[PDB]
């Protein structure tokens, strides 16, 4: 009695965090896989999904 | 008195164009790769 949000993702134990991906945030994370050659510091960030 | 004109080599490294440096560009010289 006093749920504010239910929802449905990915199951955070068939896909641990530790071998293999890791989800934070709704997307899951990956971390280097395919990383843009030849860009600025703070990009990439974003092809980790 | 011309702009162009033939004359052997000079005593600087403009005349005599090797054609050797060419091997060394595509084995022995990392690129940044694309920092």
């Amino acid at each position: 009695y006093g749920a504010a949000v239910v929802n449905i993702d990915l199951n955070r134990d068939f896909f641990d965090t530790a071998t293999g991906i890791d989800l934070t945030k709704g997307i899951p994370l990956v971390q280097d896989l395919l990383v843009p050659i030849g860009v600025t510091a703070g990009a990439e960030q974003s092809a980790e999904y | 008195k011309p702009i162009i004109e033939r004359q052997g080599e000079t005593v600087d490294g403009l005349t005599i164009i090797d054609t050797s440096i060419v091997w060394p560009i595509l084995c022995q010289c990392t690129y940044p790769l694309v920092e």
